[PDB]
RNA sequence: ACGGUCGAACUUGACUAUCUAGAGGAAGUAAAAGUCGGGUUUCCGUAGGUGAACCUGCGGAAGGAUCAUUAACGG
RNA sequence: CGGGGAAUCAGGGUUCGAUUCCGGAGAGGGAGCCUGAGAAACGGCUACCACAUCCAAGGAAGGCAGCAGGCGCGCAAAUUACCCACUCCCGACCCGGGGAGGUAGUGACGAAAAAUAACAAUACAGGACUCUUUCGAGGCCCUGUAAUUGGAAUGAGUCCACUUUAAAUCCUUUAACGAGGAUCCAUUGGAGGGCAAGUCUGGUGCCAGCAGCCGCGGUAAUUCCAGCUCCAAUAGCGUAUAUUAAAGUUGCUGCAGUUAAAAAGCUCGUAGUUGGAUCUCUCUCGGCCGAAGCGUUUACUUUGAAAAAAUUAGAGUGUUCAAAGCAGGCCGCCUGGAUACCGCAGCUAGGAAUAAUGGAAUAGGACCGCGGUUCUAUUUUGUUGGUUUUCGGAACUGAGGCCAUGAUUAAGAGGGACGGCCGGGGGCAUUCGUAUUGCGCCGCUAGAGGUGAAAUUCUUGGACCGGCGCAAGACGGACCAGAGCGAAAGCAUUUGCCAAGAAUGUUUUCAUUAAUCAAGAACGAAAGUCGGAGGUUCGAAGACGAUCAGAUACCGUCGUAGUUCCGACCAUAAACGAUGCCGACCGGCGAUGCGGCGGCGUUAUUCCCAUGACCCGCCGGGCAGCUUCCGGGAAACCAAAGUCUUUGGGUUCCGGGGGGAGUAUGGUUGCAAAGCUGAAACUUAAAGGAAUUGACGGAAGGGCACCACCAGG
């Protein structure tokens, strides 16, 4: 049982911080290795250069080829696979162009069918995928 | 609950509610004190003096008859020894276990109980150092142990 | 990275490299 | 070992209140225990009692009515200022209409409403309802 | 100009830490349909058996499905 | 960088604070200085280092983390504009100057207000009031479709002017123009569930795609792509990320640890934390009062004064309302510009419960007086030089009186005595028992061994069997139990020694000495490792024999280390009650082990007395059990796993979805094996726990049938 005395504030705060280190979110936030392993470097978005297009197979009960691209981030050079969302949207991307990439949703976790993909593309050649898909703007090269 | 045992005994004395000297005890406080003096001259602990007075002379409680307890009467007269009774017996027990362990080398039970008796000695000496009955530099040593007894 | 002076030295090195590349591409 | 003899007393009183007994024997006794039971008596909660004097710490025989729901000690005796008494009587008491934080102050042992009247603070001992 | 002082910075070794070029080494991946083709109840610790698995030795657990019998005991 | 503060929030809390107010720091990096009231100043100087500018090649000049601007960097951020009019600052100064600051520009960071219609008549449509048996009949409102009409009312815009201002812009005030739906046209996300809103129509056909999560799509898709329609918020609405609440999933309030994640093998022990009853204001100086001590000291509580402004709360006040602001109101006056909060520490003055602590026990203890020794009185010896003025004050002391002279009690706290016992508790020595194995001799025979079958093996140089002995090493059965002892691991042949130990008994003694424990220590099955000794049995490795489409484990014979001892290491177990320790309370019962008490009887061949063995009851600590709707719990179950949202007795270790993994790496310990401490990247939507039904059983028993069989045609 818990110590409950009047002069036990040191034991209580010491025990709380040691046992705080056993939480998954607390350790991911405060130990410093998750921020050094994060490709985005703790940023909401990052810009990169497309290296390859790649077709990634959906996890077992779904059967599809999810269209992704392999990008290399500008600021650190780390390599990323990023999903291109809507249908036909892969045809807007060519090789070696700037791509703005955001998170997919689950803060570093794979989302849905796509295995190992944490990222989705947001912009190509500084026009959004949404305006390109709905035909609101055109991309230069 | 014992301090170093898993047992929980209830064996102990129960004083009566009557704190008065009984009528049939025809002893003054002076004669009881003098009896304590001669028993100390024979050479005994205060516990033994209390037992001898209880068994043979009808003195149910010395501090109800004289108004003081036995070791205080001894200390005021000057017949109390320098180290206390319980501590002296603890040291004597530890000395006996030490002698037995110098005899027998493979006895681990004796080594365990020896550790327990040393711990009792240290706790009692710590208490008597606080109360200034022992000198502050008093210490129990493994080697100079039988010199005290 | 460790050792704050070392990671600041690493950053200064990388700044020098990239800035040398920029000064290369701007003379042409 | 035994610490907090008030805790022992209040626990034995509660455990006989749940079983619905008519009298409780609490041993050992204290001045703090006697002042607590007096406060519980003056609101009609505990009922009239006896102190048995053995020449050691006494015993108390408490006659019980079926009125006490919970009798409790708060340990340690936290320092309760008058500005933080409201949070205490929100945490411990079931209603704003009844129930009592017993606290000891330099005016004596009282309940919280008397401490509001006498304008003092003290250390928390318990609560009963 | 002598001397002192404060003292940037330099040179030389050690201890480092980083950045950046690299002959070669050892891999996988995609392209070659090319060539050849029965047993265990469930465990634990330790040791051996080619690393582990698994099996055996030794000591432990149940976290493994109690039927039947039981009054005399004296001469 | 720190504070003021900010976001969130029941209460407790978590997180942020580069950033305009206060403080510090620095001008590319160091270092040194001049001047001066003030600088280690950089819109000063001197070097070095790193950059870099102009050169006629000798030399010369540098410092935007000021305002604007540029490059670079990136997910991420404005004009190379106007003015000293305001606020203020400097100077010799009513006058000069100010990228301070003010003003516009950019500006969906964010906050406030607020359009995109309103109305009437007609045509259908409901719901009401009156009259009617009802149908119905009306004058009462309401509603949209209006692929119906109609004029009224407005700003958005275009635009004179005034106003504003340093000059302007904007707002406000105002002329002229400005509205019928093909305009002056609202978006962004959704429509299976969570979660409001379609099982509509076409396309697609596990593709393309969707889908935070569960999932949808493989030819009837409520989920994709579309069309229509509906839903939500709305001048905004989606997404990514950090962070807060949800999270009682970090738990002080307030979690958990038998079986789900989880209590250390055991005990000792220091720090730390916690700790049982007990005790109801006055002598001197000054005017009944002020000064002087207070009172052992605090902790606690209440008061007071101090605690920047802005912020926050909040008073007043029609900024056209509001967010704001600090103003305003009345016919020269009247007023405002409050107040609270402001941890902790520190000053202050009351309270005295709670909690620490002290006050006399070798009495060199108080309070009075009677005295001594030494050091001192700053005035009374008119003016004096004085040996002495006296008086009075401080420190060491001799007896005396006086105090009711002075020691809370003896914890169903603990230690220590003492008493008679008790036990597979431990150590050393000693005694015995069989059996096994080997050896000797004797008897009789050809088999014996092993298996599901065999085979390997032994064996007429005589096995196996039977007898008499001898030795070696092991092991202490049955008696042996839910019996005992120990801290746990553990512990069973006799006898003797050795030292311990629980319980019980006690009108014994001490008097709080205690509980739980970081650190540190002792012991710790089996296996294993170093040295010596020994080897009977068994036996990992290993050898054979058997066994098969593919057998390399099972099985049998043999057998090494080991198994045994002595001295060292090792420190692990399903080291289990898968259940910390100490204290308290909450139902019952009779068996048992030890100790004690009370009592008829039977027994020691009727015992002569106590004593043992039994019998009946009580008490205390034990090992367990049964019974119970105590109350708990996911339940199974549990008198603890209870006394828990009516949540606080003290304290120790320890868990936080499954894996990666008790893995890597470092440290430490060990001869080694390994032990202790112990990650992350990554991966995943469930792993797990307690119950509940009974498909199918290659599970078992039965019954029936010439569309089953038997004997036949």
């Amino acid at each position: 049982g818990k110590c409950r005395g009047l002069r036990t504030a040191r034991k209580l705060r010491s025990h709380r911080r040691d046992q705080k280190w056993h939480d998954k979110q607390y350790k991911k936030a405060h130990l410093g290795t998750a921020l050094k392993a994060n490709p985005f470097g703790g940023a909401s978005h990052a810009k990169g250069i497309v290296l390859e297009k790649v077709g990634v197979e959906a996890k077992q009960p779904n059967s599809a080829i999810r269209k992704c691209v392999r990008v290399q981030l500008i600021k650190n050079g780390k390599k990323i696979t990023a999903f291109v969302p809507n249908d036909g949207c892969l045809n807007f991307i060519e090789e070696n162009d700037e791509v703005l990439v955001a998170g997919f949703g689950r803060k570093g976790h794979a989302v849905g069918d796509i295995p190992g993909v944490r990222f989705k593309v947001v912009k190509v050649a500084n026009v959004s995928l949404l305006a390109l898909y709905k035909g609101k703007k055109e991309r230069p090269r | 609950g014992r301090m170093h045992a898993p047992g929980k005994g209830l064996s102990q004395s129960a004083l009566p509610y009557r704190r008065s000297v009984p009528t049939w005890l025809k002893l003054t406080s002076d004669d009881v004190k003098e009896q304590i003096y001669k028993l100390a001259k024979k050479g005994l602990t205060p516990s033994q003096i209390g037992v001898i007075l209880r068994d043979s002379h009808g003195v149910a409680q010395v501090r109800f008859v004289t108004g003081n307890k036995i070791l205080r009467i001894l200390k005021s007269k000057g017949l109390a020894p320098d180290l206390p009774e319980d501590l002296y017996h603890l040291i004597k027990k530890a000395v006996a276990v030490r002698k037995h362990l110098e005899r027998n080398r493979k006895d681990k039970d004796a080594k365990f109980r020896l550790i327990l008796i040393e711990s009792r000695i240290h706790r009692l000496a710590r208490y008597y150092k606080t109360k200034r009955v022992l000198p502050p530099n008093w210490k129990y040593e493994s080697s100079t142990a039988s010199a005290l007894v | 990275e460790l050792s704050r002076v070392d990671q600041r030295h690493r950053a200064s090195q990388l700044r020098k490299q990239k800035k040398e590349a920029v000064l290369a591409e701007k003379r042409q | 070992v035994r610490m907090n003899v008030l805790a022992d007393a209040l626990k034995s009183i509660n455990n006989a209140e749940k079983r619905g007994k008519r009298q409780v024997l609490i041993r050992p006794c204290s001045k703090v225990i006697v002042r607590f039971l007096t406060v519980m008596m003056k609101h009609g909660y505990i009922g009239e009692f006896e102190i048995i004097d053995d020449h050691r710490a006494g015993k108390i025989v408490v006659n019980l009515t079926g009125r006490l729901n919970k009798c409790g000690v708060i340990s340690p005796r936290f320092d309760v200022q008058l500005k933080d008494l409201e949070k205490w009587q929100n945490n411990l008491l079931p209603s704003r209409q009844f129930g009592f934080i017993v606290l000891t102050t330099s005016a004596g042992i009282m309940d919280h409403e008397e401490a509001r009247r006498k304008h003092t603070g003290g250390k928390i001992l318990g609560f009963f309802f």
